[PDB]
C-alpha cells in the first residue's frame, strides 16, 4: 500500500542508447516500473507506411537487454509503448524477436503481453459513412479513397488496455502504437495513484532526460509519483531537472499547453506548478485530468512514388550568386531533353547554406560561399526517378551559366556513384479521431517467453 | 535600448505538433521577463508573420502559458511532415527568425 | 587525305542528351562520321567496380535512338568508345541491348562491331612479375593482392581495333574502354588524314560543346578535318567556338597541355596554333604526334565495405559555432553506447556551408547562417554501417550542447526515411599501364542487327 | 599597381586528370596578359601552396602553355577519387582559391 510510485524512464526512444553507470544509478532507486516510448510519428510517414523502425535494431536490442534483465531480476514489470518505431503488426513482431532473442541469450524465462494496435480498413469505412470519424487541427477531410489507399493503420492506444496486461500478470508489456504518456501512467493510475499526476509525469518522462537540462534524447530520467505531486530527477551529474526544462517539456511537441487531449480524456494543466527542490530535482503539483468521451487517434500512410537523390556542392561565387536562375534552367533542359510531361515528377533542391532547412521562410535572401546541392526527384516509378535524377545531374554538373570561369565542371560530389535510388516515397493519409467501440477493442494476449522460445 | 528576445529567454524553439502543425516555444528566464513582454502587447501575430514570411491570420494561436513563463506560437505546417518537398520533417529547425526580437521597453 | 573529313560528336557523354535542333542542324552539314564517348573515370570508382553505368539508359536510348537511324539512313558510321559509362564487359552488353531495341523499335538492319576491353587478372598477375607494368604519376605501386581483389579490369583501347571493325563493314562500332580521342581519330586515320591532327581534333571534339562557349555537355560540335589543319564548329546560335574555348579543351583533364599521352603515342602540342575563323568557329593547325612503344591503361577497382548516410541541415548559430566539437562528442557518446572498438568502421562528415567541397584546404574559417550535414558510415557490413549512422542521427538529434536554446531537436532532415543505405563502396585499385602483347589484342565480333533480333 | 587575376582570366577552373590528379587551368583573355603574368615570375608554387595550404613542394608543376596563353598548376590528390572521405570525385570545384589572386605590376 506505498505512498510513492517510481518510474524510470532509460531513454526518449527505445533504441537510442543511455550510459550503463546512469541506468544502473536508476535501479539503485528501485523502481515500481521501468517504461519507455518505442516510437514516434515525428521521423515521418515512411516508417508506418513501408512497415519498418526508425531505431537501430542493435540498439534497441541493447537497451531492451538492461532493462529486460533488470526488471526480471527484481520483479519489476517492462512497458513498452509503440513498439519497433511505428507499432503496427510488423513493428510489434520485430521488436517482439529482440525479446526473444535476449531471453535465449541472458537464460530469461517471464511472461510477455502483446497489444496489437492495428485497425482493420473495413472498420474505418464504416466509421467515416456512420459520422464517427473527425478530422485533428488542419488534417484534410477523410475520404474512402484515402482509407484504401492507405497500408498499416493504427490506432493510439491508451492506459485501459496495458492495466488489462498488467493485471493479467505480464511481466514485459509489449504495446503497438500507443499514447506515449500512457505507458508511464497505467500501472500507477490501477495502483490509485492521481490520473492527472501520473499522466503528466508520464507526459513529462516520455522523453527521459529531453526534459532535464542539458538535454539528451539518451539518458535516464525517474518520476516520484507522491500524493500530493511528482517528482523529477535524473541520475548524471551533468545533468539536473530545473523548473524551465520541466515545464519546457509539458510544452513539448503540443498545440496547447492547458489542455493535453489523449484517448479518454484531456489533462488541464492552468493550475501547475513546478518548484526545484533539493539538488537538480523538481516537484510538480496541481495537473488535473478531464474525461471526455473515448476516442482514438488513427495514423496511416499511403504510397505517392519514388525517389532518387543526389548530393553535390559548389563554390563558385558566380554560381551560387546565379543560383536559382541556374536551376530552372537545367530542369527546363532536362524536361525538353527527355520529353517530360507528367506533372507527378516532382523536381525539389535544398540549397543548404542558403534556404535548404527553411525554403520560403528564410530571412536570409544570400548565401555564403559555399552551397550543398540536395536534389532528388519524386516520380511514378523508379525508373522514371532515376532518369530524371540522373539527367539533371550531369546536365546541372556542365552547364553553362552566364559568366562562368569555372568551365569543366559545377559541382563536388562526395561519393561514386553520385547518384543514390532511395525507394518508395509515402505520406501521411490518416491523422483522424474515431469514436471508441467494440470492434476497437485492443485486445492482448500473453505468451510465455523461454530460453527456448515460446512453446506450441 | 532596446531589450533582445534572446536576453530574456531560456529556450527558443520549434518543433512538429503533429504532422500538420509547428510550435514555436519560448521560455522566459524570469516570471517577470514574461510578464513584462506579455504586459507590453509587442509580441503579435504581425510581428511574428512579418518575420516568416506568412500572412499574419496564419498564426493559429499565441499561447500564453503562465505556469511555465512561457508563450507558445501555433501555425499550420505549410508542407505537412515528410510529404514530398518537406525540408524540416521533424519540424526541429524553424526557431531562427525568432532570433532577431527586439522588444521596445 | 583530300579536301575533308566531318566529325560530328553529338553530346559529352552518350546518354548526357543534346538539342533535336542541333543534331538536326549537324547532320545537314553531311558528316563522315558520327561518333560519341560514352565512358569515363571521373564519376569514381562505383561504376567499373559494380559493373553499373554513370549514365542513364533511357538518355544513352534517347540519343542513340538519333545517331544510328541518321547514321544507317545516310550510309555514315556510328562509332562508340567506352560504352556503357566503364567499358567493361556488363557495360558493353547494356549498351548492346539498347541498341538491340532501337533497331526493333525503328525497324532497322546494320551490322554492328563488339569490341570487348576485359583483361582477365591472370594476364595482369603475369605482366607484374615479368616487369612490364608501370604506374601512372603518384599511382600507388601494383601488388598481386591488389589485382585479385580487383572486380572488373579494362584496357584503353587505341584507333587500330576500331580500324579493323570499320574495315570489315560494321555500320556502327560498339567499343569497350577506349582512349576518348581515338574513337573519333580511327577512321579519318585510316583514310589518310594525318594522325596528329585527327588525334588532336578528337580530344578537342570528345566532350562535344564543353569545348564551346557558353560550354554545355549537352550539345553538339563538329570538327572538319583537312591536309593542313581542323576546323571547330557549334550548331547553336548561342553557343560558338573561340581560341580560348577550344584551347581550354586541349588542357581539360590532362596533366601536361604539350603532351598528351595514349596508346601507341604522345601528341606533341608545342608547335600548334589556334585561330578564329568564320563566324564563331576555330581553326586548329601544327598538331603532332611521336609514336612510342605500345602501352595500354588499366583500370580496376575494389570493394572497401558499406555505406549508410543521412544527410539534415542546422539553422541555430549555436550549433553551427559549435559544431565540430559536437560531431566529436557524439560519436564518443556512440562508441560508448554500442561498445565500437572495430578500426575498420570510418565515419566522414560534410558541412556545406562551410567546408564541405575542400575540406582542409577551404580558405574560409566560418560558416554563414546555415549548413547542410552529410553523415556517412562505411563499414565491413551493411548492418554496422546503418547501426552507427542510426545512432550518430539520433544522438546528434538530440545533443545537448552547450548554450543550446532550440532544445527540442539539432537538425532539419528532408526525407522520410532519414537514413539512406547506399551500398557496396568501391576504390580505384589499378591505375597502370601494361606493355602490349598478343594476349591484350582487342578483338572485333560483327553481329547482324535486325528488327527481330540479331540474324546469323 | 594591383591587377586581380579574375579581371584577366577567362577560366579559372579545377579538374581532375586521372584519379590521382588535380589540375588547375587558368586563361587568359589576352596574349598581352598572359606574357605580363609569366614574365612577372609573381605566379609561383609558394604563392599556390599558401593559398591552399599545402607546403610548396606539393605542387607538382606549373606550365606555361604558349599556344593556349594558359597556365596549368599540377598537384596530386590528397583524396584519390573516390577514396572513402572524398569531397570532390570529378575534381571540379577546387579553383577557389586561386580567385583571391593579385599581381602587383
Ligand atoms: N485520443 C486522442 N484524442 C485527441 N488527440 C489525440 C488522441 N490520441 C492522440 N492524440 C494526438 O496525438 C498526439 C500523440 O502524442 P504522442 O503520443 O506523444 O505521440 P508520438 O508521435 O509518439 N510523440 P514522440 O514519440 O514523443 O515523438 C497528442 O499530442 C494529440 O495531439
Ligand atoms: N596508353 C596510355 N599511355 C599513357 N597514358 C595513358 C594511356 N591510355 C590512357 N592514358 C591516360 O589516361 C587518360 C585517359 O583519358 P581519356 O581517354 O580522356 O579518359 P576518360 O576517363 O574517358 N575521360 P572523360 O570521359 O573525358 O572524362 C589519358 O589522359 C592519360 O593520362
Ligand atoms: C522521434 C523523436 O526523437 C521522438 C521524441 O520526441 O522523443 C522526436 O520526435 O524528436
Ligand atoms: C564524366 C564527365 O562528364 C566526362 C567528361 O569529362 O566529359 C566528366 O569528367 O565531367
Ligand atoms: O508552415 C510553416 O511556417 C513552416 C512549416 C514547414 O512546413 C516545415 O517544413 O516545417
Ligand atoms: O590534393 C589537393 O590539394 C586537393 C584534392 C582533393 O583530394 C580532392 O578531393 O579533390
Ligand atoms: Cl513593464
Ligand atoms: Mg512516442
Ligand atoms: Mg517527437
Ligand atoms: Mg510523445
Ligand atoms: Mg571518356
Ligand atoms: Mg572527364
Ligand atoms: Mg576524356
Amino acid at each position: 500500500m506505498a505512498r510513492t510510485f517510481k518510474i524510470l524512464s532509460p531513454t526518449a526512444i527505445l533504441g537510442y542508447g543511455f550510459p550503463e553507470e546512469s541506468f544502473r544509478k536508476a535501479m539503485e532507486a528501485s523502481p515500481d516500473l521501468i517504461a519507455v516510448d518505442a516510437g514516434s510519428s515525428d521521423p515521418g510517414p515512411h516508417y508506418l507506411g513501408a512497415g519498418k523502425p526508425f531505431t537501430d535494431r542493435a540498439g534497441v536490442k541493447r537497451d531492451l537487454r538492461y532493462m529486460i534483465v533488470a526488471g526480471v531480476k527484481n520483479n519489476i514489470p517492462v512497458v513498452i509503448g509503440t513498439a519497433g518505431g511505428s507499432g503496427a503488426a510488423p513493428h510489434l513482431e520485430w521488436c517482439r524477436q529482440i525479446i526473444h532473442e535476449i531471453a535465449q541469450e541472458e537464460k530469461l524465462s517471464f511472461s510477455m503481453a502483446l497489444i496489437p494496435s492495428d485497425v482493420d480498413k473495413a472498420i474505418v469505412h464504416q466509421a467515416l459513412d456512420n459520422g464517427k470519424i473527425t478530422a485533428l487541427d488542419f488534417v484534410p477531410e477523410l475520404t474512402h479513397e484515402a482509407i484504401e489507399e492507405s497500408t498499416y493503420i493504427v490506432a493510439q492506444m491508451g492506459i485501459e488496455p496495458f492495466q488489462r496486461a498488467l493485471a493479467a500478470g505480464a511481466q514485459v508489456v509489449l504495446g503497438g502504437r500507443a499514447y506515449d504518456p500512457a505507458c508511464f501512467a497505467a500501472l500507477p493510475i490501477m495502483q490509485g495513484f492521481d490520473e492527472g499526476l501520473a499522466l503528466h509525469c508520464g507526459k513529462i518522462l516520455e522523453c527521459a532526460a529531453i526534459a532535464a537540462t542539458p538535454g539528451s534524447g539518451s539518458d535516464c530520467a525517474m518520476g516520484i509519483i507522491d500524493d500530493s505531486g511528482f517528482t523529477l530527477k535524473a541520475f548524471n551529474p551533468k545533468r539536473k531537472f530545473t523548473e524551465t526544462s520541466a515545464a519546457a517539456h509539458t510544452l513539448y511537441e503540443k498545440s496547447d499547453p492547458y489542455f493535453l487531449p489523449g484517448p479518454g480524456g484531456v489533462l488541464n494543466l492552468k493550475g501547475c506548478t513546478f518548484k526545484a527542490v533539493n539538488e537538480g530535482e523538481v516537484y510538480v503539483s496541481g495537473s488535473r485530468h478531464e474525461a471526455t468521451p473515448y476516442a482514438l487517434k488513427l495514423e496511416g500512410a499511403r504510397r505517392v512514388g519514388f525517389r532518387c537523390l543526389t548530393i553535390a556542392g559548389t563554390r563558385d561565387p558566380i554560381m551560387i550568386a546565379g543560383i536559382d536562375n541556374i536551376l530552372e534552367e537545367v530542369q527546363t533542359s532536362v524536361a525538353r531533353n527527355l520529353s517530360l510531361n507528367d506533372d507527378s515528377i516532382r523536381m525539389t533542391f535544398h540549397l543548404y547554406g542558403k534556404n535548404g532547412v527553411m525554403g520560403n521562410h528564410e530571412p536570409m535572401k544570400t548565401a555564403g560561399h559555399e552551397l550543398g546541392i540536395l536534389l532528388d526527384v519524386v516520380a511514378p516509378t523508379q525508373d522514371i526517378a532515376n532518369s530524371v535524377c540522373s539527367l539533371v545531374r550531369s546536365t546541372l554538373l556542365h552547364y553553362g551559366y552566364e559568366n562562368r570561369i569555372a568551365t569543366a565542371g559545377n559541382l563536388a560530389f562526395p561519393f561514386s556513384p553520385s547518384d543514390i535510388q532511395s525507394g518508395p516515397v509515402y505520406e501521411f493519409s490518416i491523422y483522424h479521431l474515431i469514436e471508441a467501440s467494440d470492434a476497437l477493442r485492443f485486445d492482448f494476449h500473453i505468451e510465455q517467453v523461454t530460453p527456448e522460445g515460446v512453446q506450441a | 535600448m532596446k531589450q533582445s528576445l534572446c536576453s530574456l529567454a531560456q529556450v527558443i524553439r520549434s518543433k512538429n505538433a503533429g504532422p500538420y502543425e509547428l510550435v514555436l516555444d519560448i521560455l522566459f528566464k524570469t516570471r517577470e521577463d514574461y510578464q513584462r513582454v506579455k504586459r507590453s502587447e509587442q509580441l503579435t501575430p504581425q510581428l511574428i508573420a512579418g518575420l516568416y514570411n506568412v500572412k499574419p491570420d496564419f498564426i493559429h494561436r499565441i499561447i500564453w502559458f503562465d505556469p511555465a513563463n512561457a508563450v507558445k506560437i501555433v501555425m499550420p505546417r505549410d508542407i505537412i511532415s515528410g510529404n514530398v518537398g518537406d525540408n524540416d520533417v521533424y519540424g526541429a529547425q524553424q526557431h531562427a527568425p525568432l532570433l532577431s526580437i527586439e522588444f521596445d521597453f
